[PDB]
């Protein structure tokens, strides 16, 4: 049982500060995903083995069930060595990969005495402690002695070791820009020896359409077409790669990808941006513990993993269709959406409910949403029932109806409301009583608002809702 | 070698609006008491002094970008409310920060769209410290004359935003000059 | 403190308000309190001025005289206990409590205004 | 062997890659660099304070409690979740941790109580461009700063002969008025220091064990690294950046990239570091501090 | 490089009602509980009147561009040929001598004169009370003028004199057409506070 872990995704994906940031992020998550996919496929080619042997992929992980042969082990070790060489050559700290495997027998897989979970934890532990020792002696000496003439940090990509070129961009990030430009229009990605973007095994990735992909097939070229969630392709080495690539900015009159301002410039509220991050809280046990004592088979673990992958890689794309939001990092257990402040919140709640349906209220979501001004480095942009029923549905609707029916009460009146509410003093409460007496709303609105302000939980909900209003 | 400390207090003759958030004003995200970033002080002094004349302004603040490199000789530090003002306002029950309302007139239309701005209360006192690093003996008198000129211009100008609109006028009081490292006499130096 | 609200609800009898009291019967009343409101809001220290003490005395003068004119005014001024609170304000020499009394009376006025024929 | 207490009272920017990044502690490289530049500015000699002095990294403290980095020891459980979220272990519980006596709920409580500061971004502009005369965009930029509660700060570990310690104390007296971070001249990073002795920290620093906990950022010299990595749990950290007054062009001068072990690595074979040279095409040598400060348990 | 300071006092000929708080109070300093004249109001009225004096066209009405002299004196920095403002207006505070007079004679700082509203076809009245600084009170103001160029000084001070002269026959505050907020200027002083430019030949009435 062989397991692979990608070292530095959360750092390398979040060194983005440029104006084209959104284009790169879609290109960067896809770049890491395609790295993992091509490396796993290349491994399976080394093993002369089938694609069915890949149990799970996603995030920076991968799980394989390969033959327990000395030949297999020597090939794994050799390919690990070449792999580590290559990553040291290209990024040297930002991205690294780890290999680990631990023996298992048929009796183990058939779920005899829960030893499936024991071996799962053992392989996890060996993977997680081999990361401690990543560099041999000679490698670490080799790194420290290069008085090599090089240029300075890539603007889009924070890296000293990298060397910039035209317009202060290095090769890697310029290729990232190009493939990002091609992402929205073209659906197929090819593994070719000339290509655009540098890739592990002396290979390059470029973009294709079904027709020239077809010609490549009849060109009997050693190609692997990687698709954008397209079934019924039947083109050469069909690879329906699972990925959620959604962007509302392409729904406008211009098909070309636009910058972060396309979402900032919304006039329905403050010109800001919304960001959401989500992780399944009960996932470690779910893959490890699973269904206890009766269904912890390798078959059912595979089924569970695939169903989670399909949810986090298809359903989100269809759910997002009604929101001004763009999908950035999706897959594994991580969900990253960026867009308008209101749309981000509404989509977060809606996707939370939909997920509770898909897992039948067995798995939950932990999420956090913040507000930041436009064109802030997206790198630093990134570093339930009560909120829906009480705040968004009841108090927010009451306040919206009241403010829509009575005019002249803008952000100044609500901000005086805020000054009285945040400073939790009885003098502010009496002042608020007078202010609601002076306000020209229906008496029901005033009474409800005052009585909400009189309760700490209800005053906090009220301030949250009215802050959402502005 | 020696170091010279310039310490004192500054008053807002009229309200001050640095407004990094903007319409808020800069605060500390926990104490919520407003401050004055040293970047504002440094930038306004540098602009005024340069526009008062390029070797001396290069010498005080240091550019170190034009193929020749000069280390900064005068370090500005941030400011905070004096304890005296906090005590005084707490005793007299005075809000720390005001909120003035404003408008603007559309020509051919004469319909006013409102405006809200947040302003530091008049009469507050901030505490400031300057550190000067004497690296050339024969230059301290000229440098302090220049810094006095900069203070003089700043007293007759504004800090922050909307200065032409009537805010940001400041004043300097209770300034002392104390040597803290080394053995340079700092009793013949003045800043008003 | 809203006990004024409670008394006003208890004073809606089977309808009449304080048995014949109208908000315009209160004209001189709120005019005096608002005039004092201005002169006090101008002041700086909480330690009351002593012509301000004289003015509070004059306010108590207006209270008994209004009570003398009308029976409904008498009932209003007696039950809701303007009179001890004025006495203790005179005894205390505190400005903030004077404004507290001011918003008290204004609360009475507003609630009664919404509480009418 | 004394410790040096640091209280700040002003926001400090410490930096990893750009100005708008904020970081809580600083490594021994920048600490030794600051000490060396302060020494040179003061004009005293550097030989004494070059090859005798051992400096540990800066670590945070709270009201009355001190902190140390998390050892990278293999605790054999399986949560592996609450402990991964832990970054600093209070000194009172250090030996408890190294003997596997820390419970999950206690770890959660420690994580809850560990508030020792918060992060902020202040936006700044630069009108030095044509803006002053002609229509030109004001250029906004941001800096990442980090502030402490009034009863917090950072502290040191220093050791050496008494004469070197006296020199260090003199230099720190000078240094408390320069900065210790990024935009020193823009209003950030002034501190007051105080010398304290702690009985518990002293006992911890003079214990006796079989393992070792690295408290600084070091790299073994060429001939000893081979034996150094017999049984090691470590993580490497890339350290780069420009240099101050080495040639005409600052934007053409950039220190050579260097790699060193982090501040929590565990070793089995003690090695001695060195002040590696990271200069080339320069008029004066540029130094980087890589010398360990062990605690034996 | 020099700077010229303009000082004077603004006497309220009739009730002034700035009243930026919105009953209907007046702006007050929170340090002294006093009504003030914000400088931006003064500067805006000077801008509007001086612009209306010179050319003010339809296409000029559209954009808040204005005559080159007005823009030069008050600064635009909006499109292309930007001009940094040469003239800085400051706020006005309720002076100390009027403190002494209203303390010695026991004069209120703010009247509350009631007004009404007789709508038609119903003739039903609707009352209101507003606050306005008492007559005769004085406020102290200060101006600072920058000389970015040498020769133009005379023309700029001529335009400043014109602006003041127009403003004296207009209103600050609100309800000006309804009587409120007339002022007059007096006791003006012109002195070069910083620099080396003489100012003995410069006068503003
Ligand atoms: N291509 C990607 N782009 C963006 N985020 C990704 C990508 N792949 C995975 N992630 C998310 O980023 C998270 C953080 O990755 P991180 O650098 O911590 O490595 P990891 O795979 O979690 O393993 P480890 O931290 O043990 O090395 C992952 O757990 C995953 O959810
Ligand atoms: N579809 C999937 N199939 C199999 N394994 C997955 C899948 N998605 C995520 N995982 C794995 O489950 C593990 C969960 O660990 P992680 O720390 O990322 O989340 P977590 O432990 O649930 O965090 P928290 O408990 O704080 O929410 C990851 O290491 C990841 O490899």
């Amino acid at each position: 049982l062989l397991s692979m872990d990608m070292s530095g995704i959360q750092d390398f994906i979040y060194n983005i500060s440029g104006s084209k940031a959104l284009k790169s992020l879609r290109s960067r998550s896809f770049y890491l995903e395609l790295m993992l996919e091509v490396i796993v496929d290349q491994l399976l080619e080394r093993l002369e083995l089938a694609r069915a042997n890949l149990l799970y992929t996603g995030g920076g992980h991968a799980y394989l069930l390969v033959s327990n042969t000395d030949k297999v082990k020597k090939k794994i070790t050799q390919f690990n060595n070449e792999l580590k060489k290559w990553f040291m050559s290209e990024f040297t700290t930002d991205l690294s990969l780890s290999m680990a495997f631990e023996k298992c027998s048929g009796d183990d897989l058939m779920n005899t005495s829960g030893n499936y979970r024991t071996i799962w934890r053992n392989v996890s532990s060996k993977l997680s402690d081999i990361k401690a020792h990543k560099y041999s002696a000679e490698d670490i000496l080799k790194l420290n002695h290069f008085h090599s003439y090089g240029d300075r940090e890539c603007k889009e990509c924070l890296r000293s070791d990298i060397d910039i070129n035209d317009d202060g961009l290095c090769s890697i990030c310029e290729g990232i820009i190009n493939i990002s430009n091609d992402l929205r229009d073209k659906s197929f990605f090819v593994l070719s020896e000339t290509g655009k973007l540098k890739m592990p095994f002396n290979k390059f990735i470029s973009v294709i359409d079904y027709e020239e992909a077809e010609m490549l097939v009849q060109n009997n070229n050693q190609v692997r077409i990687y698709s954008k969630n397209k079934p019924y392709i039947g083109i050469g080495i069909s690879t329906n790669l699972w990925m959620c690539d959604y962007d509302y900015a392409s729904q406008n009159q211009d098909m070309r990808e636009k910058g972060i301002g396309s979402y900032v410039d919304r006039e329905e509220g403050v010109k800001r941006l919304g960001v959401v991050r989500a992780d399944i809280d009960n996932l470690g046990a779910t893959f490890i513990s699973g269904i206890p004592e009766k269904y912890n088979s390798i078959s059912r673990t595979a089924t569970l993993s695939r169903q989670l992958s399909l949810f986090f890689k298809y359903e989100l794309n269809h759910l997002l269709e009604n929101y001004q939001i763009t999908a950035i990092y999706s897959g594994g257990d991580d969900l990253f959406l960026i867009g308008a402040w209101d749309d981000i919140i509404e989509a977060s709640i809606y996707i939370n409910d939909k997920f509770k349906e898909f897992t039948l209220d067995k798995l939950t979501l932990s999420a956090g949403v913040g507000m930041f001004s436009g064109k802030y480095p997206v790198s630093k942009m990134a570093f339930w029932d009560e909120f829906k029923k009480n705040i968004l549905e009841e108090k927010l609707l009451v306040l919206q109806q009241g403010f829509s029916q009575t005019d002249e009460h803008g952000k100044a009146f609500i901000y005086k409301m805020l000054a009285l509410l945040r400073n939790n003093e009885a003098i502010n409460i009496a002042r608020l009583a007078y202010l609601l007496a002076r306000s020209k709303m229906n008496e029901d609105f005033t009474s409800k608002i005052f009585n909400w302000a009189q309760n700490d939980k209800d005053k906090n909900q009220l301030i949250t809702a009215l802050e959402y209003y502005i | 070698y020696s170091k010279i400390k310039i310490s004192g207090t500054i008053e807002v003759v009229t309200g001050l609006h640095i407004g990094g958030g903007g319409s808020p004003v800069v605060r500390d995200l926990q104490t919520k008491l407003p401050i004055i970033p040293g970047s504002s002080i440094k930038g306004k002094m540098r602009n005024l002094l340069a526009k008062h004349f390029d070797e001396r302004v290069l010498r005080l603040f240091g550019s170190s970008e034009k193929g020749n490199i000069q280390r900064a000789r005068l370090q500005i530090s941030d400011a905070f409310f004096s304890e005296k003002t906090k005590e005084h306002f707490a005793q007299n029950d005075i809000a720390y920060t005001e909120t003035k309302f404003e408008n603007t007139i559309n020509r051919l239309t004469a319909v006013a769209n409102p405006r809200q701005i947040e302003r530091v209360t008049r009469g507050s006192e901030f505490d400031f410290v300057f550190i000067y690093n004497v690296d050339e003996e024969s230059q301290v008198e000229d440098d302090f004359e220049n810094i006095e000129k900069a203070i003089h211009l700043l007293e007759n100008d504004y800090l922050g935003g909307g200065g032409t609109r009537g805010n940001g006028r400041i004043q300097f009081k209770d300034t002392n000059i104390e040597t803290v490292v080394g053995e340079y006499d700092s009793t013949n130096l003045k800043i008003k | 403190m809203t006990f004024a609200h409670e008394v006003v609800k208890s004073n809606v009898k089977n309808q009449v308000l304080f048995n014949g009291l109208t908000t315009s019967k209160l004209r001189n009343l709120m005019e005096q309190v608002n005039r004092l409101y201005t002169i006090a809001f101008n002041s700086n220290e909480d330690q009351l001025n002593e012509e301000f003490i004289d003015e509070l005395e004059y306010l108590k003068i207006k209270f008994y005289y209004e009570a003398g004119r009308e029976k409904s005014v008498d009932e209003f001024l007696k039950k809701t206990l303007m009179f001890p609170i004025i006495d203790r304000v005179i005894k205390k020499e505190s400005k903030k409590f004077f404004l507290d009394y001011c918003k008290y009376f204004e609360a009475l006025v507003a609630y009664a205004k919404y509480y009418q024929k | 062997t004394k410790v040096f207490k640091l209280s700040f009272k002003t926001p400090v920017h410490f930096g990893k890659k750009r100005l708008s990044d904020g970081e809580m502690t600083i490594t021994a490289d920048t600490l030794f660099s600051a000490l060396f530049i302060e020494t040179l500015q003061l004009g005293k000699d550097t030989d004494w304070l070059l090859n005798d002095l051992i400096i540990s990294d800066t670590f945070p403290y709270e009201n009355e409690l001190y902190y140390l980095p998390k050892p990278l020891i293999k605790i054999d459980s399986d949560n592996h979740k609450a402990f991964k979220k832990l970054k600093y272990v209070p000194v009172h519980h250090y030996n408890q941790y190294l003997n596997g006596e820390l419970s999950a709920e206690d770890a959660t409580d420690l994580n809850d109580i560990f508030n020792i500061g918060y992060f902020s971004l202040q936006t700044k502009v630069s009108l030095i461009a044509q803006e002053t005369d002609s229509s030109a965009d004001s250029e906004p930029y941001s800096v990442g700063t980090f502030t402490f509660e009034p009863e917090a700060g950072l502290y040191f570990i220093a050791k050496g002969s008494e004469e070197t310690l006296d020199h260090l104390n003199n230099i720190m007296t000078a240094l408390q008025y320069s900065g210790l971070g990024g935009k020193r001249n823009a209003g950030y990073g002034q501190f007051e220091y105080e010398i304290i002795n702690n009985q518990q920290l002293s006992k911890l620093l003079n214990q006796n064990g079989k393992h070792s906990i690295l408290l600084s950022t070091a790299m073994a010299k060429k001939e000893e690294i081979e034996s150094a990595l017999k049984e090691a749990r470590y993580i490497l950290t890339k350290r780069s950046g420009f240099v101050q007054s080495t040639n005409y062009s600052e934007m053409l001068v950039k220190k050579s990239d260097f790699y060193s072990f982090s501040s929590g690595s565990v070793f089995k074979n003690i090695f001695n570091g060195d002040i590696f040279n990271v200069g080339h095409n320069g008029k004066h040598p540029v130094y980087r501090y890589a010398k360990p400060l062990w605690l034996e348990v």
